[PDB]
């Protein structure tokens, strides 16, 4: 019978918490890790973040398994400059709750930009994260490290060489126009018979 | 049926055959050779009873 | 049977020659030398005794050693059994799923590794008018009309 | 990361095999040879009593 | 060996054309007596289609 | 016995070396599909073979090797994949056990599937080419060049898309070799 | 200097192919270890082949010129080649016909009376080393049979030195058999002598190996502290006595070629694991255990030695005699 | 009631603690292990199971350009019928037969025409006997059934047709 | 095999049977799987091999922080068999029997009765038994035995009136069965030569003690030489022409001759 220690890790033990990054359990493969670089310069935040996440998660590896936890390692650049529709940056709630009575704690977007860049971005890919993997702290931790939030367009992350993803977002569609008219291009035969 | 004679059918059984229990002399089997009323266990009551409640 | 050899060796069969349960001695007696003559390979190792374990026994190969109950059994159910012992090789025991229907995982044109298919980008059906191209004169001068049209309107 | 995949691509043409072991476990069995110690026991290559 | 079978008699229509000549295409839309709305044929449509 | 055949002389010179090897097949049987090689072990549902024999499959929905790859539509005909029953026996057993929580009644249903293990021994293919089939057009080409490419590829770079996401200049600029030759 | 240059640039995991050119076509010069080092990480044939031919001409001339630091040197960096060498059958030849067994166990510090009884008893042991380590279960059931079966109704005897390859049939007798990890020897040798305590039961046996031994002679020679030499130091006299009496099973290097699976590294951590796994595989009714110490990394192999995520092991990779060893650990 | 006692009390070893200790905790707890997993694996199990090699498929149809949408409707177009897990298969371990596959889905190859039905032939139409021969429809169906013969793999009958038909002709002894 | 019987235990159980059980088998220590309760797959290796490896340690199998009695030593050995054959024969049946010998040579049997010829005839069989059993035990130890044990192997021998072979006598002929139904799985130490195996086994113990007498003399000598005197003690005088005769004798009862 398996049996989990209950003498675990705690924030305020001295030990400390670990980096999934620094690991080496079983279920944490590290050699297929590749280096993409994603810029959201005008992308929407749950779109970019869905796309992060898919690469993060390596959901789009075909030999993806649920337990073995291996990904890509994502470099998101110019956050600070990423784009929602208007009105949502007023309008769209991000609320919490804390140990204290009565702490529950809502603020809007434009606070969390204002505040720091990168938890907007954190948030919509944990979020991204936990629509699927919720049940275990392993599963939905250990993707979200391999996220590199940047604010500005500066980045160390310069020696692995990041690739620059490229995504097509569901929404491009074309709908129907009219048909163009002009003019027809006869034949010598044509006119003959 | 096998279709032909160096490929027989193989010799699997299935659940209805596997499990069956030994044969016991019945009424008829007795009545046609009485040679193996051997025991008090074989005069068996009438077939229309079946047992006890 | 495994590449022409089959993988049971012996067959232990304990019996009683007079005390009951004529099961057994019915199956030496019918269905036996069809077994014998059906399989030569193995060996059967009878063992008359007194008080007899109503159960055969199966010893392959490898050392392995497979029981079947066949107390009050029919013979038609202790030669089913039979043929299964030496049907069996009885040297691993893996459940029926999609994972384990192949026993052992091989690939003879390659495994997918995540550099194979990476520098492979998308192409385009034929070739595409470029924005920075030479312009000849009949493009030259049918941009030129379309231009000066919608100017013409305009004005 | 250019170089490291660039060998891993050669690697996987020129294998012939199959390869289960972590790739840093020579790395870490070797750093031996690339680091330098200067007291008076330094491993080097074929080292035994007869040499010492 | 193997068994490419069709119907009963393992005939069935010339699958590939003449040299040059123009092939013959099956029918995307599904059979719907009304022109509207255009749907493309599902795959269990398909299957129906080829058999 | 792993030829191919077609009408035409150069193609078929072209492509007989392209059909040795090692070689994998996608077969149906059992109403399950499996992905059988040269010497890869398969458990297939339970077949009325007696044990140590020589079969052939006759289901085949795809033949591939390191160089080709044959489809099927629905099946292909041709393909001589011959396995050897090595053994026919029980798998592991799995327990369903049934219970109602309104009533008194239990029900222990024991089901080991039976399954034959055999192991293929060989794989031979030998097609019948028509010829040189066209991919981004239907039409049937008439005639078989090893050297020109049947369909040029051209790379996706207008310049009309200011947006467009710009990947690397190799990878968006990177020609391919000749395979044929 | 160029030979150690290019074996840094192969553990920096690049390569150089110009040094690498360099150093296989300039001849007048036998190459050092450290080439045949970094060569092993290779996987390339023909570079392997020209590495294979290079070290046979520099051991010859290493044994003309009887420089006892440079042949031990190139029969260490040679061994290691040969265990990342893929053909076994070639790898065994070159072994056996180079003696790389007697000539490694002469540079121990206690392994003399070992290391000749080794070289004089070499013809036996390769007699009765089977031919496939495959089915060893039924090959000794098959020779049971024979045994069984009396020819004549249808020599003074002396014990030889102990080799697992050669007595497969006495390991399936033993119940229980530890295995030796280089590591354990810290700071005491009482875990070793209550070891060899069990050894005179006649249900116990105790597994080292050629290269537990080179790690403990290596370790004994360099250390931060003198407890750790001593220890290592006893413990390899200890060893030494129990092999040379003829109760601890040892493995010769040519034994480990063939036993270790083609192409894959093998070093005191990974060589402990596959034969743990072979003995698990082949000889699944004897008892196995690690005599390892509580600090070992190499204690736990599918989270420390376990490779990448790879498609061609599954979960069953150990009980099926197709996969290579080392595929258990996954 | 049947309270699966003798059977459960075998597998007691796999609990730990006090259901592992007492006997009646560990039955109950074993019990209901097995009903729920019986239950999930009825109800549930496959959902997940399909889910997931779905999704492989998908992930390695959009590495190469496409989504499991086009993919799954064209294969079903081109009626090349395989199943997610032999998608799958193919996917991590054969990707040329894969991509290779995509690429016919993505050509404006011609599918297969459906299957003609069953005719008959113009023979049967003609009056027998017109006024010891054989009818004409049964002949052409006896030489189109030697066709099939000789045309499944090679054998020592021969590719002609005419001598294999005339095979009575041999065996009859002249009078 | 691990828990039940090992190399040299005297004792046979058969380790899928529980035959020393005072209880029906309800729980199974060694389960990998659900599955293992309505069909165990036992005599399965890999299963076998669990569940024998779960199986605690019992009094012979000596548990790893507890002692491990020596019991690959000749000089062990050697009083194991001696007292057997003291348990079997008794000393009044033995002096009885060696009178009888040497009075008549083997031809006065008529005055043991037939209890007591059962009692010699269970004896020898029990040696018999013991001797297979200590066998690879015996041919491991043969390397560093000691003089006095190597002359115990043939006193215990003579005791329970057993003469090995050389190329009465009960190791001259095997326990008859048919080759093709003897149990031959690996993993069981039994060996097939009994008579075949026991006589060379003799022969080597017979140039062992041979060696070990030469080198007492050979030790004897370097000694007086280094010693430069011929000053030998009378024990040691003693002891050498009273092992010299007893050998000698021993030797001449078995049939070997030095
Ligand atoms: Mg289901």
């Amino acid at each position: 019978a398996p049996f989990k220690s209950v003498l675990r890790r705690h924030k305020h033990h001295p030990e400390g918490l670990p980096l999934y990054n620094d690991m080496s359990k079983q279920w944490l493969c590290r050699e297929g890790e590749r280096w993409w670089l994603l810029d959201a310069r005008g992308e929407q935040l749950p779109r970019v973040a869905a796309v992060a996440a898919q690469y993060i998660t390596g959901q789009h590896r075909p030999d993806f398994t649920p337990g073995m936890i291996t990904g890509d390692h994502v470099v998101i650049v110019n956050i600070k400059d990423v784009v929602m529709v208007g009105d949502q940056w007023i309008r769209v709630p991000i609320t919490w709750q804390t140990a204290y009575p009565g702490g529950k704690y809502r603020i809007r977007l434009t606070d969390m930009y204002e505040r720091d860049p990168c938890m907007l971005m954190w948030w919509f890919l944990k979020d991204e994260v936990n629509r699927h993997f919720v049940r275990k702290l392993k599963t939905r931790i250990a993707p979200l490290e391999k996220a590199w939030l940047y604010e500005d367009s500066i980045h160390p992350h310069a020696d692995k060489n990041p690739r620059p993803l490229c995504w097509t977002d569901p929404e491009v569609k074309g709908w129907k126009y009219r048909d163009p008219q002009f003019i027809r291009r006869w034949k010598p035969n044509e006119f003959m018979h | 049926k096998e279709f032909d004679e160096d490929h027989p059918l193989p010799v699997v059984g299935s659940r209805l055959n596997g499990r069956t229990t030994q044969h016991k002399w019945n009424h008829w089997d007795q009545y046609l050779n009485p040679q193996i009323t051997q025991s008090i266990k074989d005069l068996t009551p009438t077939p229309e009873y079946v047992g006890m409640r | 049977s495994r590449n022409g050899e089959l993988c049971l060796k012996k067959v232990i069969i304990s019996y009683c020659p007079s005390n009951g349960a004529p099961n057994t001695r019915q199956f030496l007696a019918t269905h036996l030398p069809h077994f014998h003559a059906k399989y030569p390979s193995v060996s059967i190792d009878l063992r008359p005794r007194l008080w007899p374990e109503m159960a055969i026994t199966g010893v392959y190969r490898d050392g392995s050693e497979r029981s079947y109950n066949t107390k009050n059994l029919s013979p038609m159910g202790i030669f089913l059994r039979l043929n299964n012992l030496v049907s069996t090789a009885n040297d691993y025991d893996q459940p029926f799923c999609a994972s384990h229907l192949h026993f052992q995982r091989r690939s003879v044109q390659g495994t997918w590794n995540p550099w194979l298919w990476n520098y492979e980008t998308e192409r385009r059906r034929t070739e595409a008018p470029q924005w920075r191209r030479k312009l000849s004169e009949k493009e030259w001068d049918y941009y030129v009309g379309q231009y000066s049209a919608q100017m013409k309107q305009e004005e | 990361m250019d170089t490291y995949v660039n060998s891993r691509i050669q690697s996987i043409i020129a294998e012939n095999t199959v390869e289960n072991v972590a790739l840093s476990h020579w790395r870490r069995r070797h750093m031996w040879n690339l680091v330098r110690t200067h007291g008076k026991l330094q491993r080097h290559w074929g080292v035994s009593d007869a040499t010492k | 060996y193997s068994e490419a079978r069709s119907n009963y008699d393992g005939t069935s229509l010339p699958a590939w054309p003449a040299p040059g000549k123009k092939p013959t295409y099956p029918a995307a839309l599904s059979e719907l007596r009304l022109p509207q709305p255009r749907m493309r044929k599902t795959r269990t449509e398909w299957m129906y289609y080829h058999g | 016995a792993n030829g191919l055949r077609c009408p035409d002389a150069l193609i078929t010179r072209t492509l007989n070396p392209l059909l040795n090897g090692p070689k994998f097949a996608v077969i149906y049987c059992g109403n399950h599909q499996y992905k059988v090689a040269v010497g890869d072990v398969i458990a297939v549902q339970r077949l009325r073979v007696e044990i140590g024999s020589h079969i052939a499959l006759k289901k085949v929905l795809m033949v591939g090797g390191p160089r080709f790859t044959a489809i099927g539509r629905p099946l292909l005909e041709g393909v001589r994949v011959t396995a050897q029953v090595e053994e026919q026996k029980r798998m592991r057993n799995v327990v369903s056990l049934f219970a109602t929580p309104g009533r008194r009644h239990v029900r222990w249903v024991d089901a080991p599937h039976a399954a034959t293990i055999i192991r293929i021994c060989e794989i031979f293919y030998s097609p019948n080419v028509v010829g040189e089939l066209d991919k981004y057009k239907g039409e049937l080409l008439e005639t078989f060049t090893p050297g020109q490419h049947t369909n040029p590829v051209y790379p996706v770079d207008d310049g009309y898309d200011v947006f467009r996401k710009k990947d690397k200049e190799a990878m968006e600029n990177a020609t391919t070799f000749l395979d044929l030759l | 200097i160029v030979e150690r240059m290019y074996l840094v640039t192969v553990l920096c995991d690049a390569g150089n192919n110009e040094i690498l050119q360099l150093l296989l076509s300039d001849t007048a010069s036998p190459r050092g270890p450290d080439f045949f080092a970094a060569v092993s990480r290779t996987k390339d044939t023909p570079t392997k082949k020209r590495a294979l031919c290079l070290l046979q001409e520099a051991i010859d001339n290493a044994s003309a010129k009887a420089d006892k630091v440079t042949l031990l040197g190139l029969l260490e960096s040679g061994s290691e080649f040969l265990l990342s060498l893929v053909d076994k059958g070639v790898a065994h030849t070159f072994a056996t016909q180079n003696l790389f067994d007697y000539r490694i166990l002469n540079s121990f510090l206690h392994c003399s009376l070992v290391a000749d009884r080794l070289r004089v008893e070499q013809s036996v042991i390769t007699s009765l080393i089977p031919s496939s380590l495959r089915d060893v279960q039924v090959q000794m059931l098959m020779s049971n049979e024979r045994n069984a079966l009396n020819p004549l109704t249808s020599p003074k005897l002396k014990r030889p030195l102990m080799t697992m390859l050669s007595q497969l049939e006495y390991l399936n007798s033993i119940d229980s058999v530890f295995i030796l990890h280089s590591s354990l020897m810290a700071t005491s040798t009482d875990q070793l002598v209550s070891a060899v305590r069990r050894l005179p039961s006649g249900k116990d046996s105790l597994i080292v190996t050629m290269s537990c031994l080179r790690a403990l002679s290596v370790k004994s020679l360099t250390s931060p502290s003198m407890k750790e030499r001593i220890a290592c130091a006893r413990a390899l006299e200890i060893v030494s006595y129990e092999l040379e009496k003829g109760r601890a099973v040892l493995l010769p290097f040519s034994e480990e070629i063939l036993l270790h699976d083609a192409g894959a590294y093998c070093d005191e951590d990974l060589m402990l694991w596959t034969v743990a796994a072979f003995l698990a595989r082949e000889l699944p009714l004897v008892k196995v255990h690690t005599l390892m110490h509580s600090n070992c990394t190499a204690r736990t192999p599918y989270r420390f030695l376990k490779g990448g995520h790879n498609l061609l092991v599954s979960s069953r990779s150990l009980y099926d005699k197709g996969a290579p060893l080392l595929s258990s650990l996954h | 009631h049947y309270r699966a006692k003798l059977e459960l009390d075998r597998i007691r070893s796999m609990l730990r603690g006090r259901a592992r200790l007492e006997r009646k905790v560990g039955l109950k707890r074993l019990f209901f292990l097995m009903r729920t997993q019986t239950r999930y694996r009825v109800e549930q199990q496959a959902h997940w199971e399909r889910a997931i090699v779905r999704k492989n498929v998908d992930s390695a149809a959009r590495e190469h350009g496409t989504g499991w949408q086009h993919l799954r409707n064209e294969l079903g177009r081109q009626n090349v019928m395989l199943l997610p897990r032999s998608q799958q298969l193919l996917a991590q371990y054969e990707p040329l037969a894969f991509r290779a596959v995509v690429e016919l889905c993505a050509s404006r190859i011609p599918p297969p025409p459906p299957p003609v039905v069953a005719s008959v032939p113009e023979e049967s139409y003609t009056l027998w006997p017109p006024a010891s021969l054989s009818h004409p429809a049964a002949r052409v169906e006896l030489r189109c059934g030697v066709e099939r013969v000789l045309r499944r793999g090679p054998s020592g009958l021969g590719n002609n047709v005419n001598e294999l038909i005339d095979a009575w002709k041999e065996f009859d002894v002249s009078p | 095999v691990y828990g039940g019987s090992g190399r040299g235990d005297l004792l046979y159980e058969n380790p899928d049977a529980r035959r020393h059980s005072g209880r029906a088998l309800g729980v199974l220590n060694g389960v990998r799987h659900s599955s293992q309760a309505t069909m165990p797959e036992s005599g399965q290796l890999y299963y076998r091999k669990l569940i024998l490896h779960s199986r605690p340690p019992n009094g012979s199998c000596a548990g790893l922080q507890r002692h491990c009695h020596d019991t690959c030593n000749w000089s062990y050995l050697i009083p194991s068999l001696h007292r057997c054959a003291e348990s079997a024969i008794s000393a009044k049946l033995w002096e009885k029997m060696c009178q009888l010998g040497l009075e008549d040579r083997s031809k006065a049997w008529v005055n043991l009765t037939q209890y007591e010829r059962q009692r010699v005839r269970d004896g020898q069989n029990l040696y018999r038994y013991e001797v297979h059993q200590r066998l690879p035990l015996l041919e491991e130890s043969i390397g560093w035995a000691q003089l006095d044990d190597l002359l115990g192997w043939f006193r215990s021998a003579r005791r329970a009136w057993v003469r090995l072979p050389t190329s009465s006598s009960a190791m001259s002929c095997r326990l008859e069965g048919h080759a093709d139904s003897r149990d031959t799985t690996p993993g069981r130490n039994q060996v097939f030569d009994t008579p075949e195996r026991v006589e060379q086994l003799t022969e080597a113990t017979v140039h062992r003690i041979r060696e070990e007498l030469q080198r007492l003399n050979r030790s004897e000598r370097s000694d007086c030489e280094g010693s430069a005197a011929m000053r030998a003690s009378a024990r040691r005088l003693a002891r050498d022409e009273e092992l010299s005769r007893c050998v000698e004798e021993e030797l001449g009862w078995h049939g070997v001759a030095l």
